[PDB]
C-alpha cells in the first residue's frame, strides 16, 4: 500500500527558509521519480520540482528557481524540498507526489504560509440559541486565530452529523471559522454537547460546552 | 510553456447521467494527458494516464479520449462519490501543466435555507467583542443573497461570509454570515435581522432577535 | 495546396520512440526545400531510389521525424538485433521507406534542443503471476505498447516504468526500461518516409 506522508510545514516569514519531508513507504522509492506539487488557497495546482529516481537530474519551474531544492534519500525513503528566499505567493499546501509518466500517488500534503503576520491563539465562543420545534441548531465561533490551520469537532468527533463546519475566512491578520451543528430538539440541551477546537501553531486546545442562555 | 484550458469551471448533473469535462491545451501534446480527482476533503487521485489509460482501482465508468490539444474525461452512471473537482495535466514538456479544474455538482430537488441567528455570547462580551452569527443551511440550488438590518436599517460593513462544498450526504449547500461589532457599537442598537433571499421563496426568510 | 512540414521546424523534436507523425495528402510537396534546411548526414532508401521519391505521385506520404543520434546509426538498420529496432522503431518491408539522418545547422535556431536523447532498451507484458514475461515488439510503423507508460522523455538512464494491467486486459503488467544518450552540440535526427497507395487520389504530388 503506497503511503506519502509529508511534514515541515508552518509559518514562516518573507524571505525567510523553510525544509519540507516526506516519508515513502509501501514501494521501491529508489526506482521513482518523485515530485512536490502545490496548491494555493485558490485551489489552482503547480508544480514545483521533480528528481529523477537516482537523484542525478532535478528540474524547476522558473517560479522556483533557485530558491528551490528538491532532494531525495534513497537509503532513508525519504524526499525533501528545501525552499529560501520565500515569498508569501509561495503560500500554499505542499503534496508529495510519486513520478513517472504520470502523478501516481500523492500524500495528504503539508501547509505553508509565508507571512510577517505572529502566531495568534484563538478565542472560541459557544453559540447557544436565542431564548420551540423539532430541532435546534447550535454553533462554534473560532475567532483572531494565525495561521492556519484548526481543527474543529463536536463532543471529540462523535457528533458528525448535522455538522457544517465553514471555511476559514481570513481578514487582514487573523482568521475567523465558525462551525454549526443540528440535533433534534429532544437531544439539546438534556444531553451535553461540547465544541472541541485545536491550534497547533499556537499550542492551543479548548473545549467550549453549549450552554442554554 | 503550455497552458491548459478546462472551458468550463462548474458542471451539475444527475445520478446516473454521462459526463464529459473537456480539456485543451496551447499546444499539440501527443497524448501525454493525465486526469487528477481531488474530492472535497483535498485528497488527490490519479484517474487517467496517457488520454485514455485507466489507473488501478479507478471504477470502468471513468475513461479518457482526444488527441494533439483536444482531450476529454468521461464519467458514466454518474455516482454520489463523484462529486470532486477534475485536474487535467499535460506531461509533454516542463513544465508539467494542470488546467484550473472542473467542479461537479449533483443536482436534487430544491430546499429552503434553515436560518439560525445567534446574539453574542456572553464571553465574548465579556472581553470587549460582539459578533453576530447566522448560519443558512442546507439550501438548494447554492444561490443565495443574506441582508443584515439592525433596527430596520441594512448593514453590509463588518460581515464575514463563508460557503460550504456540496454535502456529500444530501447535496445541500449551507452558508455563515457574521457581523462583527464591538460590545460598545452592539449595545446601541435592540433589534438584529438576518434576511435570506433564495429560489425557493418569493419573500425573504428572515430570523431576528431583540437585546432584551 | 502546398505540404506544409513546418510542425517540423518550431518546437523541440521527440524522441525515437514516441515520434511525431505527419501524413500528408492532397497537397504538393518540395523534398529538396525541406532536406536543404539540414545537414544530411546519411539518405537511403529501399524499393524506390532518393531521386524517385522526390519525383513521383502518391495516395499519401508519411514523414516521421524524432531525435536521433547519430553514434547510433547501425541500430536503425532492419538488421540489428539492437533495442532501436525491436523496441522502439520500425519501417515497413512491404512498402517503399527512406530513411534520412540529420543535423540540425546552429542557423535552424527554431528547433530546441531536447535535454537528451532517450530509448526503450525493452519492452515486454508480464503474465498476472508476475513471473512470465511477453516481449512486447514493434510492429511496422506501429508505437510501442509501452509509449503509454513510459514518459514524453527518459528521467533518468536505466529507469524502469511500470504499470498494472486491469482484469479487462487480463492482469498483470506493462514493464519498460529506458536508456539515455547525451546531447550532442548540434542536434541530430532522424526522418522515416513512406508512401502508400490507393486507386483514387494520387494527390501528393512533388511541386513543379
Ligand atoms: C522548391 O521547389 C519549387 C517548386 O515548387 C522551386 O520553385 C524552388 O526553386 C525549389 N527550391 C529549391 C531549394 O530549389
Amino acid at each position: 500500500e503506497v503511503k506519502l506522508v509529508e511534514s515541515g510545514g508552518g509559518l514562516v516569514k518573507p524571505g525567510g527558509s523553510l525544509k519540507l519531508s516526506c516519508a515513502a513507504s509501501g514501494f521501491t522509492f529508489s526506482s521513482y521519480a518523485m515530485s512536490w506539487v502545490r496548491q494555493t488557497p485558490e485551489k489552482r495546482l503547480e508544480w514545483v520540482a521533480t528528481i529523477s529516481s537516482g537523484g542525478t537530474y532535478t528540474y524547476y519551474p522558473d517560479s522556483v528557481k533557485g530558491r528551490f531544492t528538491i532532494s531525495r534519500d534513497n537509503a532513508e525513503n525519504t524526499l525533501y524540498l528545501q525552499m529560501s528566499s520565500l515569498r508569501s505567493e509561495d503560500t500554499a499546501m505542499y503534496y508529495c507526489v510519486r513520478d513517472g509518466n504520470s502523478m501516481d500517488y500523492w500524500g495528504q500534503g503539508t501547509s505553508v504560509t509565508v507571512s510577517s503576520a505572529k502566531t495568534t491563539a484563538p478565542s472560541v465562543y459557544p453559540l447557544a440559541p436565542v431564548c420551540t420545534g423539532s430541532s435546534v441548531t447550535l454553533g462554534c465561533l473560532v475567532k483572531g486565530y494565525f495561521p492556519e490551520p484548526v481543527t474543529l469537532t463536536w463532543n471529540s468527533g462523535s457528533l458528525s452529523s448535522g455538522v457544517h463546519t465553514f471555511p476559514a475566512v481570513l481578514q487582514s491578520d487573523l482568521y475567523t471559522l465558525s462551525s454549526s451543528v443540528t440535533v433534534t430538539s429532544s437531544t439539546w440541551p438534556s444531553q451535553s454537547i461540547t465544541c472541541n477546537v485545536a491550534h497547533p501553531a499556537s499550542s492551543t486546545k479548548v473545549d467550549k460546552k453549549i450552554e442554554p442562555r | 510553456d503550455i497552458q491548459m484550458t478546462q472551458t468550463t469551471s462548474s458542471l451539475s448533473a444527475s445520478l446516473g447521467d454521462r459526463v464529459t469535462i473537456i480539456c485543451r491545451a496551447s499546444q499539440d501534446i501527443n497524448n501525454y494527458l493525465n486526469w487528477y480527482q481531488q474530492k472535497p476533503d483535498g485528497t488527490v487521485k490519479l484517474l487517467i494516464y496517457y488520454t485514455s489509460r485507466l489507473h488501478s482501482g479507478v471504477p470502468s465508468r471513468f475513461s479518457g479520449s482526444g488527441s494533439g490539444s483536444d482531450y476529454s474525461l468521461t464519467i458514466s452512471n454518474l455516482e454520489q462519490e463523484d462529486i470532486a473537482t477534475y485536474f487535467c495535466q499535460q506531461a509533454n514538456t516542463l513544465p508539467p501543466t494542470f488546467g484550473a479544474g472542473t467542479k461537479l455538482e449533483l443536482r436534487r430537488a430544491d430546499a429552503a435555507p434553515t436560518v439560525s441567528i445567534f446574539p453574542p455570547s456572553s464571553e465574548q462580551l465579556t472581553s470587549g467583542g460582539a459578533s453576530v452569527v447566522c448560519f443558512l443551511n442546507n439550501f438548494y440550488p447554492k444561490d443565495i443573497n443574506v441582508k443584515w438590518k439592525i433596527d430596520g436599517s441594512e448593514r453590509q460593513n463588518g460581515v464575514l461570509n463563508s460557503w460550504t462544498d456540496q454535502d456529500s450526504k444530501d447535496s445541500t449547500y449551507s452558508m455563515s454570515s457574521t457581523l462583527t461589532l464591538t460590545k460598545d457599537e452592539y449595545e446601541r442598537h435592540n433589534s438584529y435581522t438576518c434576511e435570506a433571499t433564495h429560489k425557493t421563496s418569493t419573500s425573504p426568510i428572515v430570523k431576528s432577535f431583540n437585546r432584551n | 495546396v502546398e505540404c506544409d512540414f513546418s510542425p517540423l521546424l518550431s518546437g523541440t523534436p521527440p524522441q525515437v520512440y514516441n515520434f511525431k507523425r505527419l501524413v500528408f495528402t492532397n497537397c504538393n510537396y518540395n523534398l529538396t526545400k525541406l532536406l536543404s534546411l539540414f545537414s544530411v548526414n546519411d539518405f537511403t532508401c529501399s524499393q524506390i531510389s532518393p531521386a524517385a521519391i522526390a519525383s513521383n505521385c502518391y495516395s499519401s506520404l508519411i514523414l516521421d521525424y524524432f531525435s536521433y543520434p547519430l553514434s547510433m546509426k547501425s541500430d536503425l538498420s532492419v538488421s540489428s538485433a539492437g533495442p532501436i529496432s525491436q523496441f522502439n522503431y520500425k519501417q515497413s518491408f512491404s512498402n517503399p521507406t527512406c530513411l534520412i539522418l540529420a543535423t540540425v545547422p546552429h542557423n535552424l535556431t527554431t528547433i530546441t534542443k531536447p535535454l537528451k536523447y532517450s530509448y526503450i532498451n525493452k519492452c515486454s507484458r508480464f503474465l498476472s503471476d508476475d513471473r512470465t514475461e511477453v516481449p512486447q515488439l514493434v510492429n511496422a510503423n506501429q508505437y510501442s505498447p509501452c509509449v503509454s507508460i513510459v514518459p514524453s522523455t527518459v528521467w533518468e538512464d536505466g529507469d524502469y516504468y511500470r504499470k498494472q494491467l486491469s482484469p479487462l486486459e487480463g492482469g498483470g503488467w506493462l514493464v519498460a526500461s529506458g536508456s539515455t544518450v547525451a546531447m550532442t552540440e548540434q542536434l541530430q535526427m532522424g526522418f522515416g518516409i513512406t508512401v502508400q497507395y490507393g486507386t483514387d487520389t494520387n494527390s501528393v504530388c512533388p511541386k513543379l
